[PDB]
């Protein structure tokens, strides 16, 4: 159909499908963009106009999946222009477009101010880090914002639970390396931890499919659950636990160029498919299904890259 | 002048000796030659902001034992 050149934007559809099926994104953006709207910004009313236009595709798609199609192609310049205004950013990485839309609106948050911690409370968490220096055995702490979780993908079948480890299990860091240590006035080994403090309500997980010697690209992926608890790296011991609900894969052999794919789940008989959005193509599969092609041992051509878990 | 932390695509962290008034260029090409990654290709996360070229480590409150992640591009489209 004429939506093909949906491709083009890969990047930036993936995570606008993604923030479109977060657990009170759109009901922030509505209320941010209800504020704007008595004031009288364009990131506010352009993103508004898309969610308006998704969920009448989605009312569409719901009740008369024949008219769809038809109302899919019947307007779809549109759609595309909203989507050329909405662009943060050629090929770009998914989890850049991401980190500019979600800076984008929390500008627009603080400047409103002086309901406006959309961000803050979805996606902002706090991490403490800890160093311990091998010859007093002082501990100095940092706290530092967060609002993605970087974890590698090999070591240089891995679980997640191995990445997180890899990022926040106690490291010891030696030789080059070495901690300056302002109590002994000296170069010394040092023991360094990350724990999570304060949790948002999205996980983001960015996987570092990607390695140098020159760059290349990692194509087996870890074992990702559906069920994600973080009391192994915690401050205090917490119940809540995270289910995975957004995954978003970049295809290609090569770290320059590809192909980013989201796959959401659904939160009717929909509730507790997954979506497979391939451009201009939906696809509804089974949770059993989709775990299934994310297996390793399956050799997927799509890279999972971002893992998005919301809190239970 | 500051001993920082950068974690590296494997997740080993790594140290740098860097100035409060070392711009984000600088600290690239200091990444450069301990992982040998070249500085166009380097995205460095700090408090979950990048840090842009032009800026100066003193613009982002970057402190002693801050730590920098860093991460590649994977582009598509
Ligand atoms: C073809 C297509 C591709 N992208 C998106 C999309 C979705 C969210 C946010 C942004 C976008 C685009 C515009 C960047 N939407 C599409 N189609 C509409 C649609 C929506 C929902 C469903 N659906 C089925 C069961 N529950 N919801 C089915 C069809
Ligand atoms: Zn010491």
């Amino acid at each position: 159909v004429g939506l093909n050149n949906l491709g083009n934007t890969s990047y930036l559809n993936s995570i606008l499908q993604v923030l479109y099926f977060c657990p009170g994104f759109k009901s922030g953006v509505k209320h941010l963009f209800n504020i704007i709207s008595r004031k009288k910004y364009e990131l506010i009313c352009s993103l508004q106009s898309l969610i308006i236009s998704v969920e009448q595709l989605q009312a569409s798609f719901l009740l008369n999946p024949e008219k769809y199609t038809d109302e899919l192609a019947t307007q779809p310049r549109r759609l595309l222009n909203t989507l050329r205004e909405l662009n943060p950013m050629l090929q770009h990485d998914a989890q850049e477009v991401l980190q500019c839309i979600l800076g984008n609106i929390q500008e627009t948050c603080q400047l409103l101010k002086k309901g406006f911690e959309l961000v803050e409370k979805l996606f902002q968490g706090q991490l403490v880090l800890r160093t311990r220096c091998l010859e007093c055995e002082s501990l100095t702490e940092r706290r530092e914002d967060f609002q993605d979780i970087s974890v590698p993908v090999q070591e240089d079948m891995k679980t997640l639970r191995w990445a997180i480890s890899q990022f926040a299990s106690v490291e010891r860091i030696v030789g080059e390396d070495k901690y300056f240590c302002e109590n002994c006035h000296h170069y010394t080994e040092a023991e360094r931890s990350l724990l999570f403090d304060k949790m948002p309500e999205v996980i983001t997980i960015h996987l570092k499919c990607f390695a140098a010697s020159g760059l290349s690209k990692i194509n087996t992926p870890l074992l990702t659950p559906l069920k994600l608890s973080l009391e192994e790296w915690s401050t205090k011991p917490t119940n809540d636990s995270y289910g995975l609900f957004a995954v978003v894969m970049h295809s290609g052999i090569t770290i320059s160029s590809g192909h980013y794919t989201a796959s959401v789940k659904v939160t009717k008989e929909y509730e507790g498919k997954w979506l497979l959005f391939d451009d201009s193509e939906v696809k509804v599969t089974e949770e059993k299904d989709f775990l299934n092609s994310l297996s390793p041992s399956t050799s997927p051509t799509s890279t999972p890259y971002l893992l998005f878990y919301k809190k239970l | 002048s500051m001993q920082i932390f950068v974690k590296t695509l494997t997740g080993k962290t790594i140290t740098l000796e860097v100035e409060p008034s070392d711009t984000i260029e600088n600290v690239k090409a200091k990444i450069q030659d301990k992982e040998g990654i070249p500085p166009d290709q380097q995205r460095l996360i700090f408090a979950g902001k990048q840090l842009e070229d032009g800026r100066t480590l003193s613009d982002y409150n970057i402190q002693k034992e801050s730590t920098l992640h860093l991460v590649l591009r994977l582009r598509g489209g």
